[PDB]
RNA sequence: UUGUUAGGACCUAAACUCAAUAACGAAAGUAAUUCUAGUCAUUUAUAAUACACGACAGCUAAGACCCAAACUGGGAUUAGAUACCCCACUAUGCUUAGCCAUAAACCUAAAUAAUUAAAUUUAACAAAACUAUUUGCCAGAGAACUACUAGCCAUAGCUUAAAACUCAAAGGAC
């Protein structure tokens, strides 16, 4: 890296350095004036003060990219969540009052709660004890768990659809479906945990 | 006007009464503790025996006959066939130094039994038989 | 000759390592459930995993289950290894094993993985079913 | 010098002077933050007033003998005395 | 076998404390030397290696008493240098 | 079979703690209790071809027998187990009479009277060194706790104890 490690990751929430002082904890108030003697890291590229930035949408973007192909990346995942918008306004128009209610049209909801319903509490690893392969139950971390869930719909959509449709047809379809919980990508999750009950015994090797 | 870790003396006058019962009458419970199998017995202040149980008719075996948590479940099969012929407080006689000598004492607790004393008789000859000769491994 | 004597400053293996470490559990565990080895052992309540010994016997490891408190941990840890050295001369002494080596006290966080996992599993969603030494070259004059 | 045969007569002779110093103030008997946003020089700097190599030791004992000298009642001779070895922090 | 019952090695359970009173009876029976003698006794010692033993428990304890009292003979004088500086 | 017995019988075998003690005895050896008998003065050292003793194992005869345990059988283990681990059991360990006379029988220190300085680590390591007295013993290693000889209750035994021949080392302490 080319930052000494005196320096400080920026902090680029509007909110935070307009509060009143008195709004301040004493902890976050120590850091403000510590701050003012340290170093500050350049903002990436990607870090802005925007209101319509979400970091998981921008992560899940980075994990599509190939290449460095941010421009294609970032047009992907918008064409989704156009393509998640217009599917749920079609719906609203052509259902009743009472249907109407529980329809959900914004995609940025729709996207959290369709990767959060695809994380998996417990993973398993493989590992290798007298010439087989024991797998064994494993906790994951709230890093581990975010990750899966991303990967595992990224990968079903890249692998499993027909050779004609494009990624923001497929992705859209199983943002929506899994945010059902009826998708492919839910079924992975549920594997991963009944194996795991299955090796229930084989977590102490 | 303290608690006397010392029990009552036989053939003497006590304050000490447990659910009218006199030191002398409330039943004891005979654990045997060895190495491999732990063994557990209620008797009365007559010798009339009330409850039995162990490792081994529980259902454990070999290795597994001679665990703590085998010999916690002697003692609460135990507690609850004495607790059936109507025993509430019994006297600890722990025989033998094995290791559910103290999880054969906490299942008769887990079982509804009130431990009042715990004795010790391990066997110890004053010079006796002479033992078997050393394992060499 | 006190002095001088306490300073002290200076498939075989297979199936014999299979009775070593499961004798040396047996006989460990024993030792820490009275205060025979001391007050503060017994005290601690510790509880043993598995012994295993190496293949060159150069020391015999005993594994303990870690707790949650890290003082905790490092109170125990200090405790059982200062006594270690004393533990093996009980051993002996009872005649367990005639020779023992070096106890080495590791610990064993497995057991709280595994009560971490049953809690997860239980809330989980499973889903719907010579020469030049020699004099000779000095005393001929050539060096 | 009276203290050449130490190998160190610098080095000695400054330990000779906050000695005799700290032993006529804890005799003859406020806040000692006169100065900060300074620190103590380093051992180069040290080595430099003194001219000669000094181990990390003699500096770790160096700078223990001159706090004892700030704990204690400090006339304003002592003050001028503790700043030479006193190098303001960069700012 | 000819004494009286419940006199000898018995504990008493205060406010129903069933693992204190264990706890003691077990401090009990190892100050006693009772848990040693049970514990040795299970395989014959035989009378060499009993005399090797015994010899080396004196002198290992004669020698762990001396090196406490030269410790806490210099227990008193660790404490702070007077002669700071010099 | 097991567990309990403040039931009975037995008096086999061994003597916890004390013993963190250092006593007694020529050595071997000896520590549950009581009682009886009992250790004692030769100036001191110095003894065999004599006399008397001498752990354990072992032999002989009649008993005892709780427990332990060569051997033996069974079970497991391992490529093999003729072992180590588990179970059963015998000689044997005990008593009464003899016999055998062997130990790393070692404090690896002969006994006795000195001295602590003789400018003594007088190699090193043990256990500071050293003088005198008397006896025993030793003279490179292996061959050799052997062969032969004599004595012995010993008969696959003990004590006594060489040579041929081979090597240039063997050995001790760091
Ligand atoms: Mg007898
Ligand atoms: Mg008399
Ligand atoms: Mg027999
Ligand atoms: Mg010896
Ligand atoms: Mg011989
Ligand atoms: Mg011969
Ligand atoms: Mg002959
Ligand atoms: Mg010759």
């Amino acid at each position: 890296s080319r930052y000494a490690p005196e320096f400080r990751e920026p902090l680029i929430d509007k909110e935070y350095y307009r509060k009143p002082v008195a709004e301040l904890t004493e902890e976050e108030k120590y850091d403000q004036e510590l701050k003012k003697t340290q170093f500050i890291k350049a903002a990436a590229a990607t870090e802005t003060s925007s209101v319509f930035a979400d970091p998981v949408i921008s992560k899940f973007t980075n994990m599509m990219m190939k290449g460095g192909n941010k421009v294609l990346a970032r047009s992907l995942m918008a064409q989704t969540l156009e393509a998640v918008k217009r599917k749920q306004f079609e719906k609203y128009r052509a259902a009743s009052a009472e249907e109407q209610a529980t329809i959900e049209r914004n995609p940025y909801r729709i996207f959290h709660e369709a990767l959060k319903n695809c994380e998996p509490v417990i993973g398993l690893v493989p590992i290798l004890k007298g010439g087989h392969f024991y797998q064994v139950p494993v906790p994951l971390a709230d890093r581990r768990r975010r990750f899966l869930a991303m990967k595992w719909m990224i990968t079903e959509c890249r692998e499993n659809k027909p050779r004609r449709t494009l990624m923001p047809e497929k992705l859209s379809h199983e943002l929506l479906e899994a945010f059902h919980n009826r998708g492919p990508v839910i079924k992975r999750k549920h594997n991963m945990h009944k194996m795991a009950e299955a090796n229930r015994a084989l977590a102490h090797y | 006007s303290r608690f006397s870790l010392y029990p009552p003396v036989p053939g003497q006058e006590s304050s000490l009464q447990w659910a009218g019962m006199k030191f002398e009458d409330v039943p004891i419970a005979h654990i045997k503790a060895t190495y491999n199998n732990t063994q557990i017995q209620v008797v009365s202040a007559t010798n009339a025996s009330l409850a039995r149980a162990s490792c081994g008719t529980e259902g454990f075996r070999n290795a597994k006959k001679g665990t703590g948590i085998a010999a916690q479940t002697a003692g609460i099969a135990a507690a609850a066939k004495a607790t059936g012929k109507g025993v509430t407080h019994i006297r600890v006689v722990v025989k033998g130094m094995g290791p559910g000598r103290w999880s054969a004492i906490k299942g008769l607790t887990m079982g509804g039994l009130e431990v009042i004393s715990i004795t010790d008789n391990t066997p110890v000859p004053h010079x006796g038989c002479r033992p078997r000769k050393a394992r060499r491994l | 000759n006190l002095l001088k004597k306490f300073a002290s400053k200076t498939k075989e293996d297979s199936i014999r390592l299979r009775v070593l470490n499961g004798l040396l559990y047996k006989s460990l565990t024993e030792l820490l459930c009275t205060p025979q080895v001391s007050q503060e052992v017994y005290d601690l309540n510790v509880e043993l995993s598995k012994v295993s010994v190496t293949s060159d016997f150069s020391a015999c490891r005993v594994y303990w289950k870690t707790g949650v408190s890290a003082e905790q941990n490092k109170h125990t840890e200090s405790v059982l290894q200062r006594s270690a050295a004393y533990m093996r001369h009980l051993l002996i002494s009872q005649q367990t094993l005639r020779n023992v080596p070096p106890i080495v006290f590791v610990q064993d966080k497995r057991d709280l993985v595994l009560a971490e996992v049953d809690r997860l599993l239980a809330e989980a969603d499973f889903g719907p079913p010579h020469r030049d030494a020699s004099p000779r070259s000095f005393l001929l004059g050539e060096e | 010098h009276f203290l050449f045969y130490t190998g160190k007569q610098s080095y000695y002779s400054l330990m000779h002077d906050v000695y005799g110093k700290v032993m006529q103030l804890e005799k003859h008997r406020a806040e000692s933050r006169d100065l900060i946003g300074s620190r103590w020089l380093i051992k180069e700097e040290l080595e430099e007033m003194l001219v000669e190599k000094l181990s990390d030791e003699d500096y770790a004992q160096f700078i223990r003998l001159l706090e004892k000298l700030l704990t204690l009642p400090c006339g304003p001779a002592e003050e001028e005395f503790v700043q030479r070895f006193r190098r303001s922090v960069t700012i | 076998a000819k004494h009286l019952k419940f006199i000898a090695r018995t504990v008493m359970v205060q406010e129903g404390n069933v693992e204190g009173a264990y706890r003691t009876l077990n401090r009990i029976l190892t100050t006693d030397g009772l848990t040693e003698v049970i514990s040795r006794r299970r395989y014959y010692e035989k009378p060499c290696r009993r005399r090797q033993r015994e010899s080396y428990e004196t002198c290992r304890r004669i020698y762990n008493m001396e090196m406490a009292r030269k410790i806490n003979f210099l227990m008193r004088k660790n404490r702070a240098d007077p002669w700071l500086g010099c």
